[PDB]
């Protein structure tokens, strides 16, 4: 029974090793909006007689 | 090194938790000697193992 206690304690230490890590790479990334219409700024001004 | 100290501290706590779980590995006679100064049985054993 004492040996079973000792062996189990050593096994727990051996299981404390770390396998790897995982993370998400997202810094520097932004979302894009979509502009539907082209912003023209032209207006036509004409005289009443059409001259 | 910090890595060695951190590794030793965590492993020491894991062993102490396992030895005192269920029926303790060490007897009550040892715990009386280790607790004679007022410390807990778990604390006294952890220092002596160290």
């Amino acid at each position: 029974e004492d040996m079973a206690k000792i062996y189990g304690a050593v096994a727990a230490v051996s299981k404390n090793v770390n396998s790897s890590v995982t993370y998400e790479v997202k810094r520097g990334t932004h979302e894009l909006i979509k502009v539907p219409t082209i912003p023209h700024n032209l207006v036509l001004i004409q005289s009443d007689n059409g001259k | 090194t910090s890595g060695s100290i951190i590794n030793h501290a965590n492993n020491l706590n894991k062993v102490i938790n396992h030895v005192f779980a269920d029926k303790p590995l060490i007897s009550e006679t040892m715990l009386k000697i280790l607790t004679i100064d007022g410390t807990t049985g778990k604390d006294g054993y952890r220092n002596w193992l160290d």
